[PDB]
């Protein structure tokens, strides 16, 4: 940006190009590190986390911010019900709360939670 | 708990049948029906099920991933032209060049239906 | 298949992402932190790893 | 068959091949220099089978056995019948509030017989 | 195999079956007694939901006691379970909530 | 069948007891008891079968994996500190240090005797 209004016939601006272009081809090259990744993937700008509130109390009562610090079961529920969201709000059509293809398929949904909580997810 | 029940198939369109005809190992035609207070497919392991989910998926998609739910991370080992030939590269014991069930002139079908209060869409 | 594709989108009133997004649902097993599940799971690729390979041959010229 | 012919039903037997050699090289890591038997014979695994089935996970507890290796099996009140069957205690951890618990239990066969009054 | 999976300790009618007992009882009952009332058709299946039952409402339970039971199961062998001592109680299990 | 299961002991050590104090979410002393045919650790999902056999593989491995059953062979979830303190959870997002259950000095033990003809190391 500070390149583009030097007055030089495109000599600065130029430079500062190449530069950017050489930093997009060293992510392409290295098309899985975290960096290439971060850098050229939408999806990978960005973190994500989840928490827990109350339904009076709008304080965040369990935030897990990343925070990977959970047994399997807990991340089997965590992961179960932020996908039975997306699905609910996915094939719901715009400006209707009831999804219209009504529905979903899961292969093999739970093994690493108990019985007890596979109910709370179904 | 019976109450909620009847909500599905009021406001959304749920499956309620799926036809396959020589569709990966399900030789001729087949159908199973299912109940609008969810289902559940049962077996024992490699008999058909992900291949119930992968023809459905076909159905849906543009280009579905089949087996997702054993190859996920990296490429999936099916496609169409197996599951139309009915390969059978996992059963094995006198595999005869991968035992393609059909190899000549065939035809396969495979058709979904969904209702939603008495209105059906296959 | 695009028509027909494009003939159930209008009829369930849903876009292509919400069918691969069913589709991805199956492979929810292999799963790990909800940042694996968010990126993997839902909100489908979108990267644009292959445009920066146009960009930087153009770039070359 | 030089190649494995084929699984027990969708990679039955290859879950089993790989589980048996698996074991087999855990048996060599822990078989001292020119030992027969590994000093150190208890193995812990968690999650004991979450993606493999009662009829391979048999199998896979028989291999263990096998190669001299005293396994522990964690597992969320799942497959119990195989544990019940292939072991002789049970460590019921149970958390309430912030704080979580252990409690044992053990139960071992009689001697008597499979049944009394009746076929042998 | 499929078969054998297919019928299991079903928890939420042997929850029902062990309140009920428990208010007919009305009384600490230890888990051998309980073994001994109530048949436990998949032996420690069972157990492990009654001791889930005496620590998920606060009902200590001690290991340095050990009480035994003495179970035989479909094939007709028969087992001894070293159990350790509860106190399961009537009240405190009704009162706390069950999934 | 039983003849077999006497091999424990008579070829080599095998675990038997393990005894934690202060560790993760077992405030107070506990004791385990493993039988020398093989023992089963069971209980629903947030409970401390994680944590137990986190002390032990800390006793073991010099550089240990915690919650590898979870995270899948990926990055540890967990260290060294996280089980000392007991931290239960992220922990919410406004400090409150109510996850951590032995902020201030505090002391945790763990052990693991092992048992082979008799001789017992600890
Ligand atoms: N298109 C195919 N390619 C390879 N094997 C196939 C195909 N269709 C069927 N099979 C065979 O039929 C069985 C399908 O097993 P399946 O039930 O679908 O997998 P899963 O264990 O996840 O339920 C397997 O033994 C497989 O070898
Ligand atoms: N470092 C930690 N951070 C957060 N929670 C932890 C940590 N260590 C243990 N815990 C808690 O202790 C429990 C350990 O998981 P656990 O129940 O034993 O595994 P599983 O899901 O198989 O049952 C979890 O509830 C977890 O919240």
């Amino acid at each position: 940006n500070a390149a583009r209004f030097v007055d030089d016939n495109g000599e600065s601006h130029y430079k500062a190009l190449q530069v950017l272009v050489a930093q997009l081809r060293d992510a392409c090259e290295r098309n899985r590190t975290l960096g290439a990744k971060a850098l050229l993937d939408p999806r990978f700008r960005l973190e994500f986390a989840v928490s827990v509130m109350d339904r009076q109390s709008g304080n965040v009562i369990e935030s897990r911010t990343g925070s990977q610090g959970g047994s399997g079961g807990e991340k089997e529920i965590i992961a179960s019900y932020v996908l039975t969201a997306s699905l609910s709000y996915a094939l719901c059509p715009a400006g209707s709360r009831y999804p219209l293809f009504g529905t979903i398929i899961l292969d093999e949904a739970f093994s690493r939670s108990s019985h007890a909580v596979a109910g709370r997810i179904i | 708990m019976n109450q909620v029940s009847g909500l599905a198939g009021k406001e959304s369109f749920i499956l309620t049948r799926i036809e396959l005809f020589n569709w990966g190992g399900f030789h001729g035609l087949h159908q199973a029906a299912i109940h609008q207070d969810g289902t559940a497919v049962i077996g024992p392991t490699g008999s058909g099920k992900t291949t119930l989910v992968d023809a459905l998926m076909t159905l849906l998609c543009a280009n579905p991933r089949y087996n997702l739910a054993s190859t996920g991370g990296h490429e999936s080992d099916r496609d169409l032209i197996s599951y139309v030939r009915g390969v059978s590269g996992p059963g094995d014991g006198g595999e005869g060049q991968s035992h393609i069930a059909r190899p000549g002139k065939t035809v396969t079908g495979i058709a979904a239906t969904l209702e939603r209060e008495g209105k059906q869409v296959r | 298949k695009k028509q027909y594709l494009a003939r159930l989108r209008d009829f369930f009133e849903v876009g292509e992402n919400a069918f691969t997004l069913l589709n991805r649902a199956a492979g929810l097993k292999q799963l790990n932190s909800i940042d694996e599940i968010f990126r993997e799971l839902v909100l489908d690729d979108h990267s644009a790893f292959d445009r920066a390979a146009e960009v930087a041959n153009s770039f070359d010229g | 068959e030089s190649r494995t012919g084929s699984q027990g039903g969708s990679g039955g037997e290859k879950e089993i091949i790989a589980s048996y050699v698996l074991t087999a090289s855990l048996s060599y890591a822990l078989c001292p220099a020119g030992s027969r038997y590994p000093l150190f014979g208890t193995i812990i695994l968690d999650e004991a089978f979450s993606r493999s089935s009662h009829a391979v996970a048999g199998r896979i507890i028989a291999a263990l056995r096998e190669f001299g290796l005293h396994a522990v099996f964690i597992t969320p009140n799942k497959e119990m019948r195989l544990l019940r069957d292939h072991t002789r205690s049970a460590i019921v951890v149970h958390r309430r509030g912030q704080n979580s618990n252990m409690a044992s239990l053990s139960w071992e066969e009689l001697e008597r017989h499979y049944q009394r009054r009746g076929n042998a | 195999d499929f078969w054998d999976a297919f019928n299991g300790l079903d928890r939420e009618v042997l929850i029902q079956q062990t309140l009920q007992l428990l208010a007919k009882e009305n009384r600490p009952v230890g888990l051998a007694e309980l073994a001994e009332l109530l048949p436990p058709a998949h032996d420690l299946e069972t157990f492990a939901v009654w001791i889930g039952m005496a620590r998920e409402a606060g009902i200590e339970v001690i290991d340095s006691q050990r009480e035994f039971a003495e179970l035989s199961d479909g094939e007709g062998r028969r087992w001894r379970f070293n159990l350790p001592t509860t106190g399961l109680e009537s009240q405190a299990l009704m009162d706390i909530d069950w999934e």
